[PDB]
RNA sequence: UUGACCUCAAAUCAGGUAGGACUACGCGCUGAUAAGCGCAGGAAAAGAAAAUAACCAUGAUUCCCUCAGUAACGUGAAGCGGGAAAAGCUCAAAUUUGAAAUCUGGCAACAUUUCUUUUGUUGUCCGAGUUGUAAUUUCAA
RNA sequence: AUUGGAUAUGCCAUAUAAAGCGCUUUCGAAGAGUCGAGUUGCAGCUCUAAAUGGGUGGUCAUCUAA
């Protein structure tokens, strides 16, 4: 399909084509609001890979963040999640940057929509345990931030364990 | 900041109850599935044998149980462990082949459309 | 002026005042008026069946089966234009397509920016036509991105060999240096 | 003990390029062009400032393994552009 | 601002690219329709269509 | 011999052992190593595998006991002739028996060897990738590594492979064992044949191909384009193959389609026309097979064989025919190869092997795979864009 | 528990499949054109193998044809 | 003049949705663990290896005992072993191309209920969707 | 009275279908401003990859992240 070509093209981020669209879209993204809704994902492959199916209930937002100390991508998950109080966050990826702003998008899912609720691949997020996932550090970059992985890299002693018989 | 063990007689019984409530549903079939015999990996314990996680994909093929009909009849599978030597493989076929010899699966009614 | 219009004329002009790379430069030089009226005349026979009247022929197919008759034994292999971006990339890589049509207004331009390069490599004659919606009208859609003829019947093969020769001779034979130099900066 | 030869895991074949992926990269290598340091290197690999060329890739990429892979990457471009142009 | 280096796509590749063989479901009646017909045909016997 | 192998041999159509087989089957069944030196078509295929299949059967080996034997073959045309009899003999047996040749899927041929194939018919190149590169392919449970065509394997160019590869595998406690020309283009290769097969419809015609699959595809298209003919290979079934050669030789007029590998040793009758639609690979055997008329379509970029036969003191004449008389029916051959699912799968698996014969061409300077035209060699077969073949 | 697990699998043991009206006639049309043995060439039949069935699948129905 | 499409708006439009309280226990944020801020459930976090090991190898996660006050540098682990419980998997990336096979919604019938309060099926008309909704597959392949 | 998973049995089903495993002369796609290096308090800033590659451990072993 087209997503094979669109993954390898999205990696050559500094080349002439990927740089020309960077200057152009950073212009349009900057005159828009700080948080403004998309209608299509700018990167329709990265969004497709990170979970976004193109059906009703999947909402793409995009938000600039000031550079220069919580990780910027994490706050783009939180600030959009405080602007949409109903939508459930799935992911948030990088689409553009400049000398003063990083641009991201976010994949958001309506838990009340009776199209998410009838679909058994995304029905895990209707459950109430997933309320404000981006708050609890429970998502793609909130897991990497807090060192939740598998590896030697990444009160349990501070209490004395006084058994009955000792 | 302590860890007091006054519930220790109670977790024993709660585990005992919830191990009997597990058996209520599974009344004719065991409360836990058969685990293989795998040798511990250190120089210290490599002469011991103990239960592991599950039967490999070629311990199970060699015994006649496919990977799909495996977890129905209560046989754990380990898609990670591999049989490096025959002895690791011949010991665990005789875990399955005794288990299949001692197990009786109740049959079921099918859904063939008629007429 | 409203809050958004003064953007709507400025992103029109910043595509002009900047340096367009040669990959994107060819996406404004476009197939003309004339030769873009016969391509869609050939395609207007090979439209996909409208989803309402595919069902209409399916209830007329499923009523005779409920009595004993059939038509599957005598059903000849269908025809239509082939659309969708992911289905047409695989129709070019397999050298099955014979005329690829690229819209000139896909909003993220990376979606089709590899197609005039892929059509040049796989030897599939190509042309960039206007108005993605114009393709969308062909296949009963809102916005199409690309189309492709892979097989017309024996009726229009002689027409197709002529209309492609208009596509190379006007798009590919011309436009040969504007695709090889930067654009914009007007 | 009586050791077996095991077959290979089907996951150890990650890192092997197919013929379809290598055709994807070759197309997108040119249609995306060259970055605003990789234009600089192609000039220095053309007029043979080789020790100067390898000095920049190490400073920009970080590691010789990458700084050697580009050489091998970009030198294939010029030796194929002399037959195109 | 150089010209366009079409060092690779200059020529034409003559072969197809994907080598997996043509499946059999492109040479027979569309078996998705044949399932779809039987849903409509069944619906006539129940008298809903 | 065992009754299960004898009844299969009875079904195979072989009862009387060859004279060379009379001096070999007695010693080979007893385990005596024999330095085989026999002529082409002298029963070297059936006799050598007869005691080898029983030797593993006497061991009563299951599929997991490893590769208990090996039969080295020097050519892809010979390997399909070797594994074909192997697939016909051990049908009443239990273990696995397959082939490993050059120019195949090196991961769908290794995946066959991870389970454990008893009689793995091998090429001199792919077997060197088994013992060294592939992991999980155990050959250390073997009994005999049979070898064939010592004079041909040494001339293949891999004369250092047979000694290097044998240094790793198990050896101890195991025994070892006037011409007619038609200068045609790459495009109108079978176009002259399709015209000749229609013009000479009432004469004794024998058409030779360089691959078993080459006969297994053009014979189906001939019968689909209303031009029936008999094949001397069939579906690798020796029952009909024995009847086909009996019927074709008894027939005074007809078209005989056969591979040159199986044609060696068969009773070649007086054919009015003898055709080789593909180039020959054996330089000495094909010249000796001539001694009606015989003419083979010579390729445009393959005049080396004409320069080789002339250097071999053999006459050659180019009997011509006007190009306007050549039928331009290569448009319906692009529609038939597009519609039929089985004719295409033969025309894709026919051109796949018929290109590897140009890869394993013994005449390296004359027939070069990298010096021919890839485009026109498909429009003769019927495919517009030549199919995706792994080299 | 042995008895309940054998008599239940004694009446629920027969898995013969009678063909449909079409499935009977589809094989019926095929078998009257080439006979009852040469199933392997029916994957090369152009018209009556309109479903492009296997060489094996036709024998699967042929067992279901008789029994 | 007219018509699509993109973008942006407006509506006491149709139907929904978010705040706030408890905070013993959970997870984050900064922080002299305390305080402050944020966010859930009956548990939560964790989770089916980009893990250990150097063996005749182990095999998601959690928890207890031990390793052990040990290695390492007053602070202070982890592998192994012994227990409790054990359940696995789902997408992206290959063309359904002999047929968008997918789904929300409006209306109407048929049911159905912890329930006249609930939850669905079928018919039908837009609409979403080819910038990709289903079938297939997740490397154990 | 509401409710559980079952057992037998009645009616429906639509199966022109779907699934397990042999057998392969065929193919086998794998997540980036991420990894990584430099550098300030796992974050910030500068720079920016590859396909038997990449990661962590002793030429080997073991894993398959974004």
């Amino acid at each position: 399909g087209a997503y094979k070509y669109l993954e390898e093209l999205a990696k050559k981020k500094q080349s002439d084509v990927n740089l020309f669209l960077s200057r152009v879209r950073a212009w349009e993204y900057r005159q828009m609001n700080v948080i403004h809704r998309a209608s299509r994902p700018s990167r329709p492959d990265k969004a497709r890979r990170l979970g976004y199916k193109a059906k009703q209930g999947y909402v793409i937002y995009r938000i600039r963040v000031r550079r220069g100390q919580r990780s910027a991508r994490c706050t783009a998950e939180e600030r959009v999640g405080r602007y949409c109080s109903n939508l459930r966050v799935l992911n948030s990826y990088w689409v553009n940057q400049d000398a003063t702003y990083k641009f991201f998008e976010v994949i958001l899912v309506d838990p009340s929509h009776k199209a998410i609720r009838r679909d058994p691949r995304i029905n895990w997020i209707v459950n109430p345990v997933h309320k404000h996932r981006e708050s609890r550090g429970l998502t793609s970059i909130g897991k990497k931030s807090r060192g939740i992985g598998k590896g030697h890299r990444f009160l349990r002693h501070n209490t004395l364990s006084l058994r009955r018989y000792r | 900041y302590v860890k007091t063990w006054f519930n220790q007689p109670g977790r024993k019984l709660r585990r005992r109850q919830a191990r009997q409530t597990k058996a209520a549903k599974i009344a004719p079939r065991p409360v836990e599935a058969i685990r293989p015999a795998v040798k511990p990996p250190t120089i210290r314990y490599n002469m011991k044998v103990r239960a592991g996680r599950g039967f490999t994909l070629e311990e199970l093929k060699a015994a006649g149980v496919s990977r799909r009909v495996a977890s129905t009849i209560g046989i754990p599978v380990d898609h990670r462990r591999r049989n490096r030597s025959e002895e690791s493989l011949q010991r665990n076929v005789e875990r399955i082949k005794v288990y299949l010899a001692h197990l009786i699966v109740f049959p079921r009614k099918a859904g063939q459309p008629k007429k | 002026w409203p809050e958004y219009i003064r953007l709507q004329r400025r992103r029109k002009i910043l595509n002009l005042r900047l340096k367009v790379p040669p990959a994107i430069a060819q996406f404004q030089k476009t197939l003309d008026k004339n030769t873009a009226t016969q391509v869609f005349k050939l395609l207007n026979k090979y439209r996909p069946e409208t989803a309402a009247e595919k069902k209409q022929r399916l209830v007329a197919e499923a009523e005779a089966v409920a009595n004993g008759k059939s038509a599957q034994d005598v059903s000849k292999k269908p025809y239509n234009v082939k659309y969708g971006l992911n289905h047409v990339v695989a129709l070019i890589e397999a050298k099955k397509a014979k005329l690829v049509l690229i819209a000139s207004d896909v909003d993220p331009i990376e979606l089709v920016v590899f197609l005039p390069a892929l059509c040049k490599k796989m030897g599939v004659p190509y042309a960039i036509v206007k108005n993605k919606a114009r393709l969308g009208t062909v296949i009963h859609q809102k916005t199409a991105a690309v189309l492709a003829v892979t097989e017309v019947r024996e009726e229009d093969k002689n027409e197709l060999a002529s209309i492609v020769s208009a596509v190379d001779a006007n798009f590919s034979a011309k436009y040969d240096e504007s695709r090889r130099k930067w654009g914009g900066g007007i | 003990l009586t050791k077996r030869q095991l077959p290979e895991r089907p996951s150890r074949r990650k890192g092997h390029l197919s013929k379809r992926t290598a055709f994807v990269r070759s197309i997108v290598r040119e249609v995306a062009g060259f970055a605003p340091y990789e234009r600089r290197v192609m000039e220095l690999i053309r007029n043979s400032q080789d020790k100067r060329a390898r000095k920049l890739a190490k400073k920009r990429l970080g590691t010789l393994k990458r700084a050697k892979g580009k050489i091998e990457e970009l030198t294939s471009v010029i030796q194929s552009s002399r037959l195109a142009h | 601002y150089p010209d366009y280096d079409d060092f690779f796509t200059n020529t034409v590749r003559e072969t197809p690219l994907s080598s997996a063989p043509e499946p059999k479901r492109r040479f027979a009646p569309s078996k998705h329709e044949q399932k779809r017909i039987l849903q409509l045909a069944y619906a006539i016997r129940k008298g809903r269509i | 011999l065992s009754e299960n192998i004898q009844k299969a041999i009875k079904e195979m159509g072989f009862e009387t052992m060859t004279e060379i087989q009379k001096r070999s089957i007695p010693p080979l069944l007893a385990g005596r190593d024999v330095l085989g030196a026999a002529k082409t078509g002298s029963g070297k295929t059936l006799a050598f595998l007869i005691p080898t299949i029983e030797m593993l059967y006497a061991l009563k080996f299951k599929p997991r006991n490893g590769t208990g034997v090996i039969i080295i073959s020097p050519t892809r045309e010979l390997a399909l002739q070797i594994f074909g009899v192997a697939k016909e003999l051990l049908k009443y047996h239990h273990q696995t028996f397959g082939i490993v040749i050059g120019g195949a899927n090196r991961r769908a041929e290794a995946d066959k060897l991870v389970k454990g194939v008893n009689l793995l018919v091998a090429t001199p190149g792919r077997l060197l990738d088994h013992l060294q590169n592939t992991k999980g392919f155990v050959f250390r449970n073997l009994r005999s590594l049979v070898i064939d065509e010592a004079d041909r394997i040494l001339e293949i160019g891999f004369e250092d492979e047979m000694r290097q590869i044998m240094k790793i595998l198990p050896s101890e406690n195991r025994q070892t064992l006037e011409q007619g020309y038609v200068v045609v283009d790459s495009d109108k290769r079978f176009l002259l044949l399709f015209s000749f097969l229609k013009r000479n419809l009432k004469k004794k015609v024998i058409v030779f191909m360089s691959s078993c699959a080459s006969v297994k595809y053009m014979a189906e298209l001939l019968n689909y384009i209303d031009l029936p003919v008999l094949d001397l290979h069939g579906k690798q079934k020796q029952q009909r193959r024995t009847n086909t050669f009996f019927e074709f030789c008894n027939a005074e007029k007809g078209i005989l389609l056969c591979t040159n590998v199986a044609a060696r040793g068969l009773d070649i009758p007086a054919v009015d026309w003898i055709v080789q639609y593909d180039p020959p690979d054996d330089p000495r055997d094909y010249i000796h097979r001539v001694g009606g008329k015989s003419l083979m379509f010579l390729a445009p970029s393959e005049l080396g064989f004409l320069r080789y036969l002339k250097t071999a003191k053999v006459s050659l004449n180019e009997f011509e025919f006007p190009a306007n008389k050549v039928a331009n029916v290569q448009s319906q051959l692009e529609k038939l190869v597009s519609k039929n699912y089985y004719l295409q799968q033969s025309a894709k698996d026919g051109y796949r092997s018929y290109l590897q014969a140009y890869a394993s061409y013994s005449l390296k300077s004359i027939f070069d795979i990298n010096k021919l035209d890839l485009a026109k060699v498909a429009k003769s077969f019927g495919f517009a864009h030549p199919p995706n073949v792994n080299i | 528990l042995e008895e309940e697990a054998v008599k239940k699998a004694a009446r629920q043991s027969n898995k013969m499949l009678p063909l449909s009206a079409f499935e009977h006639a589809y094989i019926q049309r095929l078998i009257n054109k080439y006979g009852t043995e040469d199933f392997e060439s029916m994957a090369k039949d152009v018209k009556l193998n309109s479903k492009l069935f296997n060489g094996s699948k036709l024998k699967n129905l042929y067992i279901r044809m008789k029994a």
